């Protein structure tokens, strides 16, 4: 009974820090994005006007992660028995490759859309209590940022109610195009950069503890 | 082929000092990290310390620094922990720990855990036994 804070794939130094300043250089692209600032106002006075790289420039620093189950230390919420699952034990502190397909942003949150594998989906739980309609594993994520008060697993409810949209078809075509991705936009501030190539980064399967 | 050579160690005693030292081989030069960890018997492993042969950069438990001191000489590719002052309370059975995957420190942290035989290696033991 060694259980964590919360099981999770906790990517490298090194990827970690690739997934950032890809993650602000989206932020400032899509800042500076014309169409963007078009819906600049669905997004007092224009003191800062907009900063996207300040505007959820608040972000828990470290090791980016894209938790699996949380656990509290011992079983909170059935977390010992993930915990018991031997895929899960065989798979602690192992290594594990996820793939960002898309980057995104909202009003509330920004991050990172994981596309986890068969192997990596068997970890994944399905115990919670705009999924509808997804696949498992839709609500794997990385939090990028959350702009002040936003302050719940937030990005990953804001990812899949994103993925709804693109479900029914809400995508919106190319509003636009940044490098090294393509640009769409479905509601308030509901962007999304739908990477051409996918940033596939390193982690591993361990579990928090502090 | 990864395999760590580690040595250097043995009996001491309380102020006294050792070295311990490994070998790694089966890994490139600037993608792995390399540092001990001592598991006293009957008690979890804590990491000594860390080098990481991309960053240089090194990590320390709070109660081994300034008493312990790790090196790597990356052509080589053999670490050093340098350990002084030992006292009793520092006996465990230490193990070097290569990071393949992430030439970081980051998972020698003691707020993870890293199984060093998916992409590492643990070695198996250089015993220290600080004595009076």
């Amino acid at each position: 009974d060694f259980l964590p804070l919360y099981f999770g794939w906790f990517l490298t130094k090194k990827s970690s820090e690739t997934l950032r300043k890809a993650g602000q250089v989206f932020l400032e692209e899509l800042g500076n994005h014309k169409a963007f600032k078009k819906e600049l106002r669905h997004f007092d006075e224009p003191k800062e006007k907009l900063e996207l790289v300040s505007y959820f420039g608040k972000r828990p620093p470290g090791v980016l992660h894209c938790t699996t189950k949380f656990c509290d230390y011992g079983k909170a919420a059935g977390a010992e028995e993930y915990a018991q699952q031997e895929v899960v034990k065989r798979s602690y502190g192992k290594a594990f490759k996820l793939s960002i397909s898309a980057l995104f942003v909202t009003p509330k949150t920004a991050g990172a859309q994981v596309v986890l594998t068969d192997q990596e989906l068997q970890l994944w739980p399905s115990d919670l209590d705009a999924s509808e309609g997804l696949p498992p594993g839709s609500r794997a994520h990385v939090t990028l940022g959350c702009a002040a008060d936003v302050q719940p697993v937030q990005t990953g409810l804001d990812l899949l109610d994103i993925l709804q949209q693109v479900k029914g078809g809400s995508q919106g075509e190319a509003v636009g195009e940044l490098p090294r991705g393509k640009l769409y936009s479905l509601g308030k501030g509901r962007w999304m950069l739908s990477l051409t190539k996918k940033m596939e980064v390193k982690a591993i399967f361990t579990g928090y503890y502090g | 082929e990864v395999q760590l050579l580690e040595s250097g160690g043995g009996s001491v005693q309380a102020g006294g000092s050792l070295r311990l030292s490994c070998a790694a081989s089966g890994f490139t030069v600037g993608d792995y990290a390399i540092g001990w960890f001592r598991q006293a018997p009957g008690q979890q492993r804590e990491a000594v310390a860390c080098i990481s042969t991309d960053d240089g950069d090194t990590y320390y438990a709070d109660s081994v620094k300034g008493r312990f001191t790790i090196s790597s000489d990356n052509a080589k590719k053999t670490a050093y922990l340098e350990m002084n002052n030992l006292k009793p309370e520092d006996t465990a059975v230490y193990h070097c720990a290569v990071d393949g995957w992430d030439s970081s420190c980051t998972f020698y942290s003691p707020s993870y855990y890293r199984d060093f035989s998916d992409h590492g290696a643990w070695g198996q033991g250089t015993q220290v036994t600080v004595s009076s």
